[PDB]
């Protein structure tokens, strides 16, 4: 209910987002979901759901003007070691946040972490919601929409995902909801 | 009544409902804010804007 709340701020000429403008509303927000998510450090609850819920919050704020947009906490809470809703909530916000940034390394990470991650599932959940929010369609032009790009989806489809089923099936949606069914257009 | 009378007299009690959730809330965000502030300052720290 906090995160819905968040409108998108008013940024003037692009001002860099700091604590001179944060805004008035926003910063009890910030000081609620900050507390609790250090509650939740040392006072865990069922599923870890504070923890999504505020990993959440902060991509809210981040999507309007008013956190820098930094994937930063996402990608630390991304790791191997954390509880599985902890890492699909962080790998939400990181394909959220390579498609609205753009991001090169971003979608080289989540690449990289499609191929070796030791759980199968998160590998399956990453693909999926690359799926579901691509980080360009076929329609758009994208600076990452290379002949590298293309090569390295292609060798996930054909090698790379050859012990699953379930991976290259969903190389195989990725492949179709970035390129389509014909040539990749943007090739030579 | 000063020569020999003598009545015990207590402390005014404060049986209030909204004085004492506002004492309990308040109470509970300020622990709840030092003991937050305190675990942030003696161990690693992130910071949403720079130098925070």
């Amino acid at each position: 209910a906090l995160a819905n709340s968040v409108t998108p701020a008013v940024s003037v000429n692009n001002e860099v987002r700091t604590l001179d403008n944060l805004n008035p509303d926003v910063r009890l927000i910030l000081e609620e979901i900050t507390r609790f998510l250090n509650m939740e450090k040392l006072l865990p609850s069922y599923r870890h759901t504070i923890t999504v819920s505020c990993l959440r919050a902060i991509r809210v704020l981040q999507k309007n003007g008013h956190v820098p947009s930094d994937p930063a906490l996402f990608k630390s809470y991304a790791e191997y070691g954390h509880f599985v809703d902890i890492r699909i909530a962080a790998l939400e916000a990181v394909v959220d946040y390579t498609k609205v940034d753009r991001s090169y390394e971003e979608l080289q990470w989540l690449l990289n972490m499609i191929q070796n991650d030791p759980v199968p599932y998160v590998r399956h959940k990453i693909l999926n919601m690359l799926t579901k929010n691509p980080p360009f369609t076929k329609n758009m032009e994208s600076p990452l929409c290379n002949e590298a790009l293309v090569d390295q989806l292609w060798k996930l489809m054909n090698s790379g995902t050859s012990h699953d089923w379930r991976l290259r099936c969903g190389a195989v949606d990725l492949y179709f909801t970035l390129f389509g069914l014909s040539r990749p257009s943007c090739l030579p | 009544p000063h020569t020999y009378i003598k009545t015990p007299t207590y402390r005014e009690p404060v049986s209030d409902y909204q004085v004492l959730r506002e004492k309990a809330a308040s109470q509970r965000r300020d622990v709840e804010r030092a003991l937050t502030r305190f675990m942030a300052k003696t161990g690693e720290t992130q910071s949403l804007f720079k130098d925070d």
